[PDB]
DNA sequence: AGTGAACTTTCGGTGAACCCT
DNA sequence: AGGGTTCACCGAAAGTTCACT
């Protein structure tokens, strides 16, 4: 019954606010593995790549560089 | 039969110069004494109620001046 | 081996209940 | 009547899981 903004990465619906910012489960779960993951992606373009439901996992280096534009936090995933 | 003037929950009496819940009274100490401020995630206008009270803390707050709530009547931590 | 819909877990704000004059 | 505190509890936001390609 909820209403939340479009996920601020991709555009598609979202299940809620993740590290900051309204994101789909698929860029919630995206960012939370490359910072646990600690991943290193690399752009096969030239990294202007756009991102939205059908192309956001095209490119994970400019899926990863809209995470942190839109806000996610880093900080906010738990590392023990 | 007191109402609380910002989420329409049952009141206990007047609280910083308003007719208030226990809940509403908690969040505008909460506030004011850790100098709180909020933003509001959707258009500034959050339905503020006794189920969506929570929701929005920015909607809350302003509601709370605008029913004229007195952040003058908040006193400093104790001990 | 990565994704994401659907779960389960965490922990700090919430508030019912309690002081005091 | 209205200032002050308190701490179980609950839900938002975190982690977890697991078909599916
Ligand atoms: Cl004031
Ligand atoms: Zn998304
Ligand atoms: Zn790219
Ligand atoms: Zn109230
Ligand atoms: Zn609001």
């Amino acid at each position: 019954p909820r209403i939340y903004k479009p996920c601020f990465v991709c555009q598609d619906k979202s299940s809620g606010y993740h590290y900051g910012v309204s994101a789909c489960e698929g860029c919630k779960g995206f960012f939370r593995r490359s910072i646990q993951k600690n991943m290193v992606y690399t752009c096969h373009r030239d990294k202007n790549c756009i991102i939205n439901k059908v192309t956001r996992n095209r490119c994970q280096y400019c899926r990863l560089q809209k995470c942190f534009e839109v806000g996610m936090s880093k900080e906010s995933v738990r590392n023990d | 039969k007191h109402i609380c003037a910002i989420c329409g929950d049952r009141s206990s009496g007047k609280h910083y110069g308003v007719y208030s819940c226990e809940g509403c009274k908690g969040f505008f100490k909460r506030t004011v004494r850790k100098d709180l401020t909020y933003t509001c995630r959707d258009n500034k206008d959050c339905l503020i109620d006794k189920r969506q009270r929570n929701r929005c803390q920015y909607c809350r707050y302003q509601k709370c001046l605008a029913m004229g709530m007195k952040r003058e009547a908040v006193q400093e931590e104790r001990q």
